[PDB]
RNA sequence: GAGGAAUACCGAUGGCGAAGGCAGCCUUCUGGCAUAAUACUGACACUGAGGCUCGAAAGCGUGGGUAGCAAACAGGAUUAGAUACCCUGGUAGUCCACGCCGUAAACGAUGUCUACUAGUCGUUGGGUCCGGACUUAGUGACGCAGCUAACGCAAUAAGUAGACCGCCUGGGGAGUACGGCCGCAAGGUUAAAACUCAAAUGAAUUGACGGGGGCCCGCACAAGCGGUGGAGCAUGUUGUUUAAU
């Protein structure tokens, strides 16, 4: 249906999210680090993103994308793993880029954890 | 220990096959340093499956076995500022055949055959086609390992 | 940070190139400065221990 | 699409301000400072009890606003317990206007103003010379003499002197009571006594210790082999019993 795509990596500290989508932001599949058998301290690590793109991107490899460009965001791990997987997977990466949310010293921040 | 690396021992090999594989098979199986009692187990044992399983040479057929016990991964412990991980780590050849011989004595000794040279002889075969307690503690070992797959420290 | 991969070219070797664009960039950087409020009072101490650590060497 | 708050990078022992404090950008009103030269007044100066003004955050009054964060509060955990730390929420407050409050480890724990006393290296705003050199007003890092119990200070003195003001007189009781004054209130300010004890303190020294750091060793752990702990008996002890055990 579609060839041209998108890769959403979000990934934060404890779980990695994996979405693809289309050129204009329709999501085809996703899969994440906690829905494929990995919980707690398995689940943020950079293999459980390995198998979370591997399974999303075969998810909608039907869909017909070989041409994907990827969006990183978020301090995770599985933010470089993640991406590794796509590429083995077949997919003709378009583009690498890092699109992450930085305030301009804006709303504050929760109070430093005493542990 | 926490400095050196002291040199391993020679072990002379078995006097009816000339092999140290074997050998050291019978070191795994000897207690109270009984040299002899062990041997006559060992060499029972492999006589009974070759002459069950109509081989000539037995060490080649030996080294099939305990090439099918020998397991490739193992899962280490270790600390990370103290969370327990539980890597999975190569395992370096000499260790390998330590815990194949080793299993293999330990799953024999708990058989229902009658005599302990029919008892090894029984894990042998059955190790030789990938059944028995051999083979089972050898996936159990590789479950653990494929079961993180995630720690790569 | 956006690294344009170009014609053969192994993801392995683009993906070292995105990681350098990310690190000039400061990406990290700044979301962990953003993961808790530092105290202003906190911030001097911290700017200023820097600033004689700098000079010291 | 609505809305509130803060203004990443620049960013800097960088800058401005008497202190408190003050960071997107733009306009308006407005204070002080720095700088070369000339002209001018001609000691108009310094300090300053009372007094007045300003004065972080929190808090209070009235009226608005309310996104994030978050006292209180609610739940989930951890735990022997956990009215906490951690997690999920969350109201006052935080924001704005006008007023109170007048307190902070409001600190450089160092009152203000003068003059003098080796030097070295940075840095900010000027200035004058020939990329340098010099000279100023700040802001730093060192380092003599000198000072200091020592730490350390050392032209931004804790040195050498002078002017004036403030304060201390063992530790607790106690910055508490009482009485004034101030405040809407919370409270603030001024400020004792009885009684009690021979100490309480500062800096540094040697150890010891640290759920501080660094390095290293031992069957210390790890990797293994064999045990003890369960049975019967031997032996020793406890206990009990005995005339004594």
């Amino acid at each position: 249906s579609v060839s041209e795509g998108i890769a959403h990596i979000h990934a934060s500290f404890n779980n990695t999210i994996v979405t693809i989508t289309d050129r204009q932001g329709n999501a085809l599949a996703w899969a994440t680090s906690g829905g494929q058998g990995f919980r707690g301290s398995r689940k943020s690590t950079p293999f459980a993103a390995q198998v979370a793109a591997e399974v999303a991107g075969k998810a909608a490899q039907e869909y017909g994308v070989k041409n994907i460009d990827v969006l990183v965001k978020g301090p995770g791990p599985g933010r470089e793993s993640a991406v590794r997987a796509l590429g083995a997977l077949g997919y003709k990466v378009n583009s690498i880029s890092d699109v992450t949310p930085i305030p301009h010293n804006g709303c504050r921040a929760p109070k430093k954890r005493r542990v | 220990p926490r400095r050196r690396v002291v040199a391993t021992r020679e072990i002379l090999p078995d006097p009816k096959f000339g092999s140290q594989t074997i050998a050291k098979f019978i070191n795994h199986v000897m207690s109270h340093g009984k040299k002899s009692t062990a041997e006559r187990i060992v060499y029972g044992a492999l006589e009974t499956v070759a002459q069950k399983r109509n081989i000539e040479d037995p060490v080649a057929f030996f080294e099939d076995v305990l090439e099918n016990v020998r397991p490739m991964v193992e899962v280490k412990a270790r600390r990370v500022g103290g969370a327990t991980y539980q890597v999975p780590m190569e395992v370096r050849p000499s260790r390998r055949t330590a815990l194949a011989m080793r299993w293999l004595a330990e799953a024999a000794a708990k058989r229902s055959e009658k005599s302990m040279a029919l008892r090894l002889a029984g894990e042998l075969s059955d190790a030789s086609e990938g059944k028995g307690n051999a083979m089972k503690k050898r996936d159990e070992v590789h479950r653990m390992a494929d079961a993180n797959k995630a720690f790569s420290h | 940070p956006a690294v344009k991969v170009k014609e053969n070219e192994p993801v392995d070797i683009a993906i070292r190139r995105f990681k350098r664009a990310c690190e000039k960039a400061g990406v990290l950087s700044d979301v962990r400065k953003r993961e808790f409020y530092e105290k202003p009072t906190q911030v001097r101490k911290r700017k200023k221990a820097a600033a004689v650590k700098r000079y010291k060497k």
